[PDB]
């Protein structure tokens, strides 16, 4: 799963990442920059202000290096590039600090290995910072933002 | 003056009844842990903008 | 010399401004329909 998360570059430094899921390249819209892969950087991307997710269609060749997706979100324990995340009560929680502002694209996987979320931000609170994330319900993509979450 | 006063009392009473109805239908959904507020009532009555 | 006060603007229901009325009415009805459908969609989006 290293060759499925592509970083976005701004003046020489990774300012977030653009994930490759489900026959769609997608990225946190609010983070600025350019896709590191030049082949994927020259694609047109449709933004959406009210959803903060800028996506496009992956080129036909590289569909293989794209992760599998799910919409069914049982209560329980999910993966992350920074340790683990917990899904409970319609929220996602991480250990505080695990999330640094600037890694604001990376995905959240499930136990079976298929993307269930795309982090955008954190709402810092107590021992467990909530993750403001854009999920995909069965046919809609929906933003879950706890109050005061700060764009990573 | 009397007609206008009666019109004002009618308007205010009706509007108060309307806002009371708003309450009586939406407060059962603000005291639940899960702010569903189905978009039917969400549009029909101005929805509190529940904050997930 | 002319025996009428030179007032020329047709009054309503004369064929000219009636045509203007019908064009404006239909176009504005379609415009307010566009306004209404936007309001309905955006309210549904606000709640959805």
């Amino acid at each position: 799963e290293n060759d499925c998360i592509f970083e976005v570059k701004h003046e020489g430094k990774v300012t977030g990442y653009a994930c490759l899921v489900g026959d769609k390249v997608m990225k946190p819209a609010h983070v600025k920059g350019v896709i590191d892969n030049a082949d994927l950087a020259k694609l047109a991307f449709k933004k959406s202000s009210k959803y903060d997710l800028e996506c496009a269609q992956i080129p036909v060749h590289m569909r293989s290096d794209a992760s599998k997706y799910t919409h069914e979100k049982p209560e329980g324990h999910y993966n992350w590039h920074h340790g683990a995340v917990q899904y409970s009560g319609g929220r996602f929680t991480i250990p505080t600090g695990a999330g640094k502002p600037g890694d604001s694209g990376r995905p959240i996987f499930d136990n079976k290995g298929r993307v269930v979320a795309i982090v955008l931000g954190g709402a810092n609170e107590g021992s467990r910072t909530a993750l403001s994330v854009v999920t995909w319900n069965k046919d809609m993509v929906t933003r879950v933002t706890p109050e005061g979450s700060e764009e990573w | 003056v009397g007609m206008s006063l009666l019109a004002l009392i009618s308007i205010f009473a009706s509007c108060y009844m309307l806002v009371a109805a708003r309450s009586k239908c939406l407060t059962p959904y603000a005291l639940t842990p899960g702010a569903a507020v189905p978009w039917t009532l969400g549009i029909l009555c101005c929805a509190p903008r529940a904050h997930a | 010399a002319a025996s009428h006060s030179n007032v020329v603007f047709p009054d309503m229901s004369g064929t000219a401004l009636s045509w203007v009325q019908k064009i404006s009415g239909g176009l504005g009805a379609f415009a307010i329909g566009a306004i209404l459908v936007l309001v309905v969609v955006t309210c549904i989006g606000l709640r959805r």
